[PDB]
């Protein structure tokens, strides 16, 4: 009866939460009204992980939706699966952060943090285990980043021994889609580094490339991308809800990934992702399932692991499936090329096997790769920040509400320290 | 279930009185529009959908500020048409991304 | 052995409970008062709007 | 919910308000009498009008505009025209004597009387709100009440209302086209006095709209009605995300902080695409790449300044219609491949995008035709320095031997304020050069 | 195709809950109770004694009517019991004649 | 077989008491005419506590309605459940004296107090063993806060043995609605201290906060506020009327809750007060009932419980439950929130369960807290009174009707004395 309090922060956060709750309501067999219409008892045996209890056969999510603009809350309420959400967990403002980390953290937004911590306390001590909290936020927005970082700071101050994963839509390398996004990304990572426990860096351009090259789809919209991110969420927290031959929970995954506390930025990944017409050309077995999951095309982040070294790799396999082949392929990728693998960790693969496949699949897999190749994304964010900061561009907006350049210099000091730490643990030898 | 049926009885008992007064005012040739705006289906002050699955209640989503201010409604027909013109009944995202089984 | 103690993870845990508190709000910015504007004279000599 | 009060001032303000409020009413479905037929038995719960129109409890959608002017002619034309019962007649403020294209007369003598009346009107329309996004002032730099009374309005509104964003649509004087002669004096003065009180200041050149209408809209003889159709489409595409449901919806304060690098430089350029007419839009698809290339085409801007003689400091593109984000990023990347688009040296993240769902609304009689997708692009460039130098040369060349100065002295402003405004715009030119290099 | 937990907390059991309320008490209620206590009232709830200590316990009890390990009376029982009354009487007589003397 | 009378005083007290009788009449199943038409026999098992038999099968409330203005009184008579009172307890006045403690206690009301005491005596020795009285009034006017407290003093010198309840609406900084409220409240608290056994201070500001931010009412009016106050009254005196697993008599609560003889100013509360939309999203259990009890949002006074120390705390539950979990939840609140409790009183929560729930939801529980945060209300009323008193504003009415500055400043002295008594037992060193 371990469980997670889910949190949606920002416009991106509310859309990602809506699609995530849709996909796991479909996973557990729950209609938009909130009633169980599934057939298997395994779909209902562990439902307190994400769902609370209401009057009747209702099943409300244990989610808190936070926004400073009313339009996104309007969309989530009035779209599909809006009936299932509680009206009191819709905590929101009216003015708007306006793409400013300062205006989402220090001024208004710190005016909502008391109410949001009230609701987080509400559904946090309305529990018995509370494995942890989840924040599906975006880096590059005002209330996506500043509000999210403030909430993570307060929640980690109150409950410091609990899993605090974040899903961190990071800025794209090419085509910015936001101007002050290097400022927001640097000043938000500066809080995530010593606040969160684990972070799944997801990139919109990489999701576009997946939905275009692999799944064809030509027009990939946002529902498809959001369903990939939500399927990654299910592939992460599937062994905690469903029985497996060898299951792994959030604490177990965190322990087997991070070797040092400031190394919790990972690579999402899902398999199989094949098109409609290519679904009847490829066999769906363990070898294809692991090679399409280790493919660098399939990397849900925006940095090639070919130039870089894996620290650790998590493979969460799913389905009634043999696992001698699973262990043999986890061995075989390392033995084929251990050059893209740290030699000071001998067997750097954590493996979980769950019995119940995701709804609509026979057998699937999920990738969580702690790599030293993510340092180039952080270096890119740092160089964009200092390029836009040495001329003090877009700085009056942040300094008007109560911070100064000292905080930006501290953020860059921490950022470059983590970049050097990744370089050190990449180039470090065994002896 | 009896509570849900009581809410249904509440709505069907209010609406006959509302229809009687609306018909009388329409016979008397009034504006009718404030009465028709007040006599909306649902059981709350929100401007949202009726939410027929949850006993037909338009919940009250409120802003945390000095004076409450309800969450508005923006979903039109043309916006929904161009929203679902490419994706097509949003449960089809799963079927579009493979996920056939 | 005394299994009467050591029961945080042993038996079903009843929820430890906090206190609640009120919320203040956004505290909207100032609107510049009804007294602040002195309307121009209408009755008398030359006016500007009437 | 997210309200925006429109502050139409001057003859340009009144005409732009007419041709913009007709678009607003027909886009929201509101009839000229005020009521919405809008099949109210089916649905009818859409509060998409609660940015520009206020309820009465009776179905009367009173707008949120204050048509202020000094001559009674255009305001009485509004009060006589088809949108007569739509507007509250206490919202259409008029004076008696015109400013006669004098900043001094419109700011010190005539403007000092009715500013209190219009500010009390602003107070009533402001506390008949639930949280105000920002005022929108549609004025002209040509001269008179569009430059001096707008000055006094902003100088009072900055003190009265908090931060309270203060968006500007401005009729900038064209490089060679001019209907007046004290346009440089008025423009220098109003730029100096609204430098520290404005947040964004979109200028539009009537010569550039003339070129656009004669080339793209295929109009042999355009006029101010068509010019204000273009301005109405610009402002609708700007504040459509505040009203309508979108995917990457971008409200009024986002594209200020994503576009304005420094508080003194708040002078973006607004470009709309496609501006093609019906007989030629019959002939090709108006896809996302085509309309993005149309916005970045230099002979489609609405101020006659060459963007290739300048550096794009920031660019905020608002796509509107059937628009898919991978096409957005593909078009942006294809734009960024070209080297004749030179973004500024210190801003590599030069783009802020927004996507709104509803296609732009067409008008029955306007020459812009009904498209299913469009772009409004607002860009800060260093290419406005050539326009500022063009008008600076005219101001110095007219102030060298003191032409049309005794009028400003007689109706009130002192001799030194011309020099203060002169050195202020010289400082702005040096600021543009410094942020450009 | 049922399931253990599914059947356990979605029971197909149709009990007999009375709710025999006059349709005038039921209309004077749910008009105070329009926003506060908007639910079907629990008139079926009995007291703890009334619902726990029922005659059905004695009806379904299968105890043997003679408990097979109980002691009997006998032929000298009544005389032995009234002998205690003798002890009280013929000690009180001696005690109170001593009190008199 | 213990009975308490009801005495309504003033417009506020008369409307609140009218709604109180109107919501307990259908709690016991009574006609507007007065005849029994309820469901269970337990509704009539304990009926002599509030009612008297008449000719035929009809019942008359044991209530005296006292007000100087006939409009409020005949509005109460013409309202719903108005044709149930005996038309001999209605004691109208002559003038509209009003918002004037002198025109209450000293003039006008002294000419009516004899008739009111006569009708109260007639209703008082008309029973076999009188337990006590409850009186409903507001400390803002001149009828509720004036000659009502005169009635309190006269009853105290007449029957100096019985339990006394005053459900007093006390003024607030916001929703003030009257300019002589500090004068009336400061003159009335002096009589409320040494003449009552327990008082219930109720704030219109907190009532509006509950009715607008928790019940989500479009038109809150006053019937809803009186419904809240009346539900609190029924939750208090339900253990006299219904059997329970353990019961809480009025004198039992008076013994358990006031430690020292002049600290009997309790702020009330009630749970569950929930919105129509959000009623289907929470289930009804003792744990979340404890939240919605102890929440500061659902406290019927504007005091902040974090700004003080709970001396004693009630939990009068009403429904079908397990009080193993009731008792351990009352333990758990003290175990966690140990800062906001007096450490020299161990387990300072008196709990009871009265079996038969209120009509409607399955469970409820009312709250009576003797917090030290009521000194915010008293300190603010006292400082407003001494702000208005040094300039002697609105004092010529009181001096004309007969007072002096000696009585005004001795009321001020006793009022700050009560503030000092609560500050003494607020946070300090116990040993
Ligand atoms: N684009 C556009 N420009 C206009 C319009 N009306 C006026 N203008 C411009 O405004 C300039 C002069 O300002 P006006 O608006 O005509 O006059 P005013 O602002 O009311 O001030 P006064 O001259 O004192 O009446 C002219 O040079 C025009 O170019 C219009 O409807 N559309
Ligand atoms: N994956 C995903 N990305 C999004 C979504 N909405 C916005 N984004 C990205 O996030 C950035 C803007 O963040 P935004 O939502 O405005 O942050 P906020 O203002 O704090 O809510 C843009 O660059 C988009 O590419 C979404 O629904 N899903
Ligand atoms: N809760 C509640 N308060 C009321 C009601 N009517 C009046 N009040 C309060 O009582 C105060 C006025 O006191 P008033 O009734 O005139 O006292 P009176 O002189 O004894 O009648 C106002 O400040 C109101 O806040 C009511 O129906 N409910
Ligand atoms: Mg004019």
């Amino acid at each position: 009866m371990r469980e997670i309090v889910h949190m949606q922060a920002g416009q991106c956060g509310n859309q990602i939460g809506a699609k995530f709750w849709e996909v796991i309501s479909d996973e557990h067999g729950i209609d938009p009204t909130g009633t169980y219409h599934g057939d298997s008892d395994l779909q209902l045996e562990r439902i307190n992980v994400y769902y609370n209890e209401a009057t009747g056969g209702k099943y409300v999510p244990r989610a808190v939706l936070v926004d400073l603009e009313p339009g996104t809350m309007d969309s989530v309420r009035s779209g599909p699966f809006g009936q299932i959400f509680r009206p009191d967990n819709f905590v929101f403002g009216q003015s708007g952060a306006g793409n400013n980390w300062a205006k989402g953290h220090y001024t208004e937004g710190a005016e909502l943090v008391d109410s949001v911590l009230d609701v987080v306390r509400k559904e946090a001590e309305s529990c018995d285990c509370l494995q942890g909290f989840q924040l599906t936020h975006s880096l590059g927005g005002g209330t996506g980043s500043g509000m999210g970082t403030l909430l993570i700071s307060k929640i980690r101050e109150e409950y410091p021994d609990r899993i605090m994963n974040t899903f961190s839509v990071v800025p794209s390398p090419k085509v910015s889609d936001t101007v002050v996004e290097p400022y927001n990304a640097t000043l938000s990572v500066h809080q995530l580094v010593e606040n969160t426990d684990e972070t799944y860096c997801i990139d919109n351009e990489a999701l576009y490339d997946i939905c275009f090259r692999t799944l064809k789809l030509t027009t990939p919209t946002y529902g498809d991308l959001n369903h990939l991110v939500s399927a990654t969420m299910s592939g992460v927290t599937t062994c905690l809800r469903f029985p497996g031959q060898l299951n792994a929970d959030l604490r177990k995954l965190a322990v087997n990934m991070v070797p040092f506390p400031r190394l919790h930025f990972f690579m999402p990944g899902f398999a199989p992702l094949t098109s409609r017409g290519s679904q009847q050309y490829r066999a769906l077995t363990v070898p294809e399932l692991t090679q399409q999951m280790f493919d660098a095309k399939n990397m849900m982040a925006a940095c090639d692991p070919r130039h870089g070294r894996y620290l650790t790799v998590a493979a969460i396999f799913r389905g009634r499936m043999s696992m001698k082949e699973v262990d043999e392929q986890m061995l075989n990728v390392q033995n084929k090329n251990s050059s893209y693998f740290v030699e000071w960790i001998p067997n750097n693969v954590k493996t979980a096997v769950c019995d119940i496949p995701p709804r609509g699949l026979k057998m699937s897999a999920t990738f969580i790769g702690n790599s030293t190749a993510i340092q180039e994304l952080f270096k890119r964010i740092s160089e964009q920040f200092t390029a836009m900061f040495r001329r003090k561009a877009f700085l009056h907006w942040y300094t008007g509400e109560g911070m100064d350049e000292m905080e930006f210099t501290e953020a860059e000091s921490n950022m470059n320290d983590l970049v050097s730490e990744y370089q050190q643990y990449q180039d470090a030898t065994a002896e | 279930k009896k509570n849900i049926d009581l809410l249904a009885l509440e709505e069907q008992q209010f609406q006959e009185y509302a229809g009687k007064v609306i018909k009388h005012c329409k016979e008397g040739e009034r504006n009718v529009y404030p009465l028709e705006k007040a006599a909306r289906e649902g059981h709350g002050g929100g401007h949202g959908p009726v939410f027929d699955g949850k006993g037909g209640i338009r919940p009250s989503y409120l802003t945390n500020d000095r004076v409450g201010v309800e969450l508005p409604y923006y979903q039109k027909g043309s916006t929904d048409e161009v929203k679902y013109a490419h994706i097509g009944k949003p449960s089809n995202t799963r079927k579009r991304l493979g996920f056939v089984w | 052995y005394s299994p009467e103690k050591a029961g945080r993870s042993a038996h079903l845990h009843a929820p430890e409970h906090t206190f609640g508190s009120r919320t203040k709000g956004i505290t909207f910015d100032k609107s510049p008062a009804p007294n602040n504007y002195s309307l121009p004279s209408i009755l008398g000599g030359r006016s500007c709007v009437k | 919910m997210r309200e925006c009060i429109s502050i139409h001032v001057g003859q340009a303000g009144v005409q732009i308000g007419n041709a913009c409020w007709e678009l607003y009413c027909l886009e929201h479905g509101i009839q000229p009498d005020g009521q919405m037929p809008s099949d109210k038995t089916i649905g009818g719960g859409d509060d998409s009008f609660n940015t520009f129109f206020s309820e009465t409890g009776a179905g009367k959608h009173v707008p949120r505009a204050v048509f202020v002017d000094l001559e009674p002619t255009v305001v009485d034309e509004v009060r006589t025209g088809t949108y007569r019962q739509l507007f509250h007649p206490e919202q259409l403020i008029t004076g008696k004597e015109d400013a006669a294209n004098n900043y001094a007369r419109g700011h010190y003598t005539i403007g000092k009387e009715i500013v209190d009346l219009v500010l009390d009107r602003i107070r009533k329309l402001a506390d008949q709100c639930t949280g105000l996004q920002g005022f929108l002032i549609f004025h002209s730099f040509g001269g008179g009440t569009g430059s001096g009374f707008a000055s006094l309005l902003m100088e009072r509104l900055s003190v009265d209302y908090g931060k309270k964003s203060k968006l500007e649509f401005a009729i900038y004087p064209a490089p060679q086209i001019s209907t007046a002669v004290v346009e440089p004096y008025n423009t220098i003065l109003t730029t100096h006095t609204t430098l520290e009180h404005s947040d964004c200041a979109f200028m539009v050149d009537n010569e550039a709209i003339y070129d656009i209408c004669r080339r793209n809209l295929d109009i042999e003889r355009p006029t101010y009605t068509n010019l204000n159709r273009l301005i109405a489409q610009i402002v609708s595409s700007i504040t459509a995300s505040l009203r309508f449901d979108g995917a990457l919806n971008v409200d009024l304060t986002e594209f200020q902080t994503n576009l304005v690098p420094y508080p003194r430089i708040h002078f973006p350029l607004a470009t709309y695409a496609p501006v093609i007419s019906a007989e030629k839009a019959y002939h090709e698809q108006l896809s996302v790449a085509e309309i993005t290339n149309a916005c970045f085409e230099p002979a489609n801007q609405m101020v006659k300044c060459d963007p290739r003689h300048g550096k794009y400091m920031a660019c905020c593109m608002l796509y509107r219609g059937d628009v898919v984000p991978k096409d957005v990023n593909a078009a942006i990347a294809t734009i960024k491949t070209k080297r004749t688009i030179q973004f500024v040296d210190w801003c590599p993240t030069g783009f802020k995008v927004g996507i709104n769902y509803q296609p732009p609304t067409v008008v029955p009689g306007g020459d812009l035709a009904k498209v299913q997708r469009a772009v409004c692009m607002l860009s800060n460039t260093t290419a406005i320095a050539e326009a500022w130098a063009r008008l600076d040369h005219k101001f110095d060349l007219m102030y060298a031997k003191r032409a049309f100065v005794h009028w400003y002295v007689g109706e009130g402003m002192e001799e030194g304020e011309f020099s203060e405004a002169r050195e202020d715009l010289a400082a702005l030119e040096k600021d543009y050069e410094e942020v450009g290099v | 195709i049922p399931g253990p937990l599914i059947t356990a907390k979605f029971p197909p059991v149709k009990t007999s809950i009375s709710l025999d309320t006059d349709p005038m008490y039921s209309a004077l209620g749910t008009s105070l109770k329009q926003d506060i206590f908007n639910g079907v009232p629990h008139s079926h709830v009995k007291s703890l004694y009334k619902s726990s200590f029922t005659q059905d316990i004695h009806n379904k009890s299968v105890e043997v009517f003679p408990p097979k390990f109980a002691i009997q009376r006998n032929q000298d029982s009544k005389w032995n019991e009234d002998g205690v009354i003798r002890m009280k009487l013929y000690k009180a007589w001696d005690a109170m004649t001593l009190e008199r003397l």
